[PDB]
């Protein structure tokens, strides 16, 4: 990002500490969705309680 | 009743008052007796929906 | 006219008189005057009279301050022509880019008055910017290229002296709105281009004009601030007891005072019907 | 006379019955006062018949 600091722009990078901050463009609900059920399964929670 | 009401046209409503003036203009058409609440805008849409 | 209840004659004469003179008071504020909210009955009478002593205090002092609300109509001219004169300067001045010249005496032309009091102190505000702007240009000096920044309402290449008298002169009637002496006249013609002339003289009158503005509108929002705390807690305290007069002085309570209008309002209903609820105040 | 103003106010506007009267009635003995000082408005009965129905609601409302 660009943001201000005194007067003056600056820039600053910080990390996306979890996969949930990537843009719903690049990785959107359905596929968060998706990857959950991917999840449950796994667990053998597929239909879950 | 013709022109647009100005705010001096718009009088207030005396609850719990004693209020015979209003009371004989109940048929009169100018001075729109109003109260002094205003709706707000999300609760107006709502009456609109 | 104003009806207190327990105060003697002496005092409620000298609290109207007070209110009556209130224009040639120094530092107009009540906040200022505790010699006059001392007068509503504090410790002297109940806590329900002195509430509702102390509301119409407020209230009558809120009228008679709406009574006198400055016309500024000479001033609003004389801005008027002075950014007429700022804006004429402009055009003839040798600016080495003259696209943000002719932009901002372009936003310098466009200025008038809308005839209502609160839109002139945010286009003045925006004209003495544009005009300031202009100035620092034409001496060649920085400016604020910072985004989101705005250049200050500041005097351009004027001497301490003169800068320290119009504050000073600006505090003065910050302190009491009534008296306008827009006397600062003292800008001699040897140094200084035209060009910072007008602005400064312009710049001067738009602080003016915003600085009354601003106290007035700071007082007014005290008043109403002041008067639906005591509508509130005078119908708090009269809600405990359900008889026709304090029933009757909750209902003329109930209206809501966040406008001048309602204030007035509100005190014709309290002083016309007074002798309806006036038995629910303890007299001692 | 007052009384004759009360008098005329009771009978000829507010029309009301010989068993309630101003002394007897007590919100009506406070209205009285302000209505007797509208003098016109009076060929307008349902006005005042109105404002002391809602005068006496006023008085029994426990709220």
């Amino acid at each position: 990002t660009h943001c201000q600091e005194n007067s003056e722009t600056v820039a600053l990078c910080t990390p996306r500490i979890v996969i949930g901050n990537l843009p719903d463009g690049l990785a959107p609900g359905p596929f968060h969705e998706l990857r959950t059920w991917e999840i449950m399964e796994h667990m053998r929670l597929r239909p879950p309680p | 009743d013709r022109q647009p009401l100005n705010p001096a046209n718009i009088e207030a409503r005396h609850h719990g008052v004693s209020d015979v003036p209003r009371l004989g203009a109940m048929d009169a058409d100018e001075p729109l007796f109003v109260d002094d609440y205003r709706a707000t805008d999300d609760e107006w849409t709502l009456q609109k929906v | 006219s104003l009806q207190f209840i327990g105060l003697q004659r002496r005092d409620v004469v000298a609290l109207v008189n007070f209110l009556r003179h209130l224009t040639q008071k120094p530092d107009v504020d009540l906040e200022a005057h505790p010699k006059i909210l001392k007068k509503c009955g504090e410790k002297r009478l109940h806590r329900r009279t002195v509430l509702f002593n102390e509301l119409m205090l407020w209230l009558g002092y809120y009228r008679e301050l709406r009574f006198h609300n400055p016309d500024l109509s000479s001033v609003l001219e004389e801005f008027e022509v002075r950014c007429v004169a700022v804006a004429r300067r402009g055009y003839t001045y040798p600016f080495g880019d003259r696209g943000k010249a002719r932009d901002h005496l372009a936003v310098l032309d466009r200025t008038e008055f809308d005839t209502d009091v609160r839109h002139d102190a945010e286009i003045v505000e925006r004209a003495l910017v544009s005009a300031v702007i202009l100035a620092k240009m034409s001496v060649r000096e920085t400016l604020v290229t910072a985004i989101g920044q705005t250049e200050p309402i500041a005097f351009v290449h004027l001497k301490d002296t003169e800068v320290q008298r119009i504050e000073e002169n600006l505090e003065g009637v910050r302190r009491n709105m009534f008296c306008v002496k827009p006397l600062d006249l003292n800008l001699d013609r040897h140094a200084n281009t035209a060009l910072v002339n007008a602005v400064n003289k312009l710049v001067y009158t738009g602080r003016l004009i915003m600085n009354v503005r601003r106290s007035w509108e700071e007082l007014e929002r005290k008043c109403l601030a002041r008067i639906q705390e005591r509508c509130k807690l005078l119908v708090k305290e009269l809600r405990m007891c359900l008889s026709f007069d304090s029933n009757y002085c909750r209902n003329i309570l109930k209206h809501a005072v966040e406008n001048g209008d309602s204030a007035d309002t509100l005190l014709e209903l309290l002083i016309e019907d007074f002798d309806i609820y006036v038995d629910s105040f303890p007299q001692s | 006379k007052r009384d004759e103003k009360h008098r005329h106010v009771v009978n000829v506007v507010l029309e009301l019955p010989t068993e309630i009267s101003e002394a007897t009635h007590p919100v009506l003995a406070t209205m009285l006062s302000k209505y007797t000082r509208m003098s016109s408005l009076f060929n307008d009965k349902c006005a005042f018949k109105l404002d002391l129905l809602r005068m006496v609601a006023v008085s029994r409302t426990r709220r």
